């Protein structure tokens, strides 16, 4: 089998349980649906969902090894809030019956893995994230965690790879049958909340090779995603990140018709605590369709122009049509139908592993065979001779058009680009 | 970091005269370089503009059979003949930096960064 004993999906605005084994599931008033199959718990009394198990099919007693699966996505602290965000601790799923059995917890930039045997005998195992990282890939992003139970050994895995284990020998009997309850439950503040997606549980302690597979199956898509994990849209306004410049951004260089490259500003306040760059800085952008165009999604491959807002205005990200050197700078002007530019830029996704990065090639015809270059940020010259001063510039290159075909993906390449959108879950 | 201007003043009309500029500043071999006059109760216009090497360069079309245009990466340097002048090219000339080492068919003062001072050319009786 696929040893799964729960697989909480979506279907007609609601949860339930696609295992084969008809558990029944209660979804209450407060928790909010999508179509992507993402579902969240807020701080209000009506936002929990109850599910019970069937008692009446297999061995609904206890197990000594099974796995929990999901992916989630957490808010960032609040700024002025920090010390309630690091203080309280919460659970969020619990299943308990005659004070047995697991539950999961989160206490600021933790999240908790806990179990109870009939004894009352308690232990724990945890995954910490840093709150000082310039650039942090788990906060308020979607990832992906699983935790694997046998009677020796908790442990925790995110993204595939492991990255916590505790001893459970002295762990005996838990209890398994009760009712499970996903509702945020402590001394939590009201604007708390929680997404969570394809919550999934087995009756098997998944080796690293079935997590790391069922990692990369789940987060595949057709589509492509932003900073945060959800879907790239179209007509949507964006910020932009440089996965190979974590620290840096774009901003029109003034009474100029290019791309200089700024630093993040940073948190300046006075906790000794936290540390992050500003995210919501640098030109707001946004992506154009090219004309079977039905959902305003972004797919891999797709033709779009890319826009941005100067003033009052929509202007485009255009490139000169013939650059000698290597690279050129990139051309950024009102929108017009011109003939020394390409304007249509095809977006893609050279990476095989499961990443939020896209690239940028600039193609001659959406017929054509001839590439361009890709978009980046690149290194120009500026200053005299007596003194060498070279200066950031949003840039075109053909460089790059060679090593995004090195295996493994190269990462840390300039072309990799991320959109930041606002969202509730991030503030600054 | 500044743009040097040469080349007489005052000149008959269907005379020549050259004008030049000295990179007094930065280096100058990856720019663009463009030319713009500008003549009193006019906005500035462009002339004539080369590529950051010598790939091609383009000309208004008033002038675009009388002038041609240079460019030295020796002497950093950058000059413009003018032949048989009209009573009309009259005005102040400015010479500027593009951003961009392509030098586009059209002209845009947007693209060029320099600027500084001007040398004025007068055509008359």
């Amino acid at each position: 089998l696929n040893n799964i004993i729960l697989n909480l999906r979506y279907k007609d605005n609601n949860l339930i349980d696609l295992s084969g084994y008809g558990a029944k599931v209660e979804v209450y008033d407060g928790v909010e649906l999508n179509d992507k199959n993402q579902f969240k718990l807020t701080s209000s009394a009506n936002s929990k969902i109850r599910v019970t198990q069937n008692q009446n099919i297999i061995f609904n007693s206890v197990f000594l090894d099974f796995s929990v699966s999901f992916w989630i996505r957490i808010p960032k602290y609040k700024n002025d809030g920090i010390q309630n965000y690091i203080h309280n601790e919460y659970t969020i799923i619990n299943c308990m019956k005659n004070n047995s059995g697991w539950k999961i917890s989160i206490r600021g930039n933790r999240i908790i893995w806990t179990l109870i045997d009939i004894n009352g005998k308690t232990k724990s195992v945890f995954f910490e994230y840093n709150i000082r990282e310039d650039i942090s890939e788990y906060i308020n992003r979607w990832f992906f965690v699983t935790i694997t139970n046998n009677l020796n050994n908790a442990k925790i895995y995110i993204n595939g790879k492991l990255e916590s284990n505790t001893d459970i020998k002295d762990i005996r009997e838990v209890i398994a049958n009760g009712e499970i309850i996903f509702k945020l439950d402590g001394d939590i503040d009201r604007t708390q909340f929680i997404w969570m997606k394809y919550f999934s549980i087995f009756n098997t302690e998944l080796s690293q090779s079935n997590i790391e597979e069922r990692y990369k199956i789940q987060s595949y898509s057709e589509y492509l995603k932003d900073f945060w994990g959800n879907p790239l849209m179209y007509n949507k306004e964006y910020y932009m990140f440089n996965a190979g410049n974590k620290n840096s951004y774009i901003k029109l260089k003034k009474d100029s018709p290019v791309g200089e490259i700024l630093t993040r500003s940073k948190y300046n306040q006075n906790s000794k605590y936290i540390n992050y760059r500003d995210l919501y800085i640098g030109e707001k952008f946004i992506i154009r369709r090219k004309s079977s165009i039905n959902d305003d999604i972004v797919r891999k491959e797709d033709y779009i122009y890319l826009d941005f807002f100067n003033l009052n205005q929509e202007w485009r990200v255009y490139t000169y049509k013939y650059f000698k050197k290597e690279e050129e700078k990139l051309f950024l002007a009102p929108i017009s139908d011109s003939d020394e530019f390409y304007n249509t830029i095809q977006i893609k996704e050279y990476d095989e592993q499961p990443t939020y990065s896209c690239q940028l090639l600039f193609k001659k015809d959406e017929e054509s065979t001839d590439e361009i270059g890709l978009i980046g940020i690149h290194r120009f010259y500026e200053s005299g001779i007596v003194f060498e001063e070279y200066k950031d510039y949003f840039c075109i290159s053909k460089w790059y058009l060679k090593e995004v075909k090195r295996k493994p993906y190269n990462l840390k390449l300039g072309c990799n680009w991320q959109f930041i959108p606002k969202d509730e879950g991030w503030t600054e | 970091v500044q743009l040097a201007e040469s080349g007489g003043g005052l000149v008959q009309p269907g005379g020549s005269l050259r004008l030049s500029c000295e990179a007094s500043g930065f280096h100058l071999e990856h720019f663009a370089v463009g030319w713009f006059r500008q003549a009193p109760g006019k906005e500035r216009e462009g002339v004539s503009c080369i590529s950051a090497s010598g790939d091609s360069t383009t000309y208004a079309d008033s002038v675009k059979g009388r002038s041609t245009i240079s460019k030295d990466n020796a002497k950093n340097a950058v000059y413009l003949q003018m032949d048989s002048l009209r009573p009309e090219d009259t005005g102040d000339y400015y010479c500027a930096a593009s951003h961009f080492s392509v030098c586009g068919k059209n002209i845009r003062k947007i693209e060029y960064r320099y600027w500084g001072q001007g040398t004025p050319v007068t055509v008359s009786s």
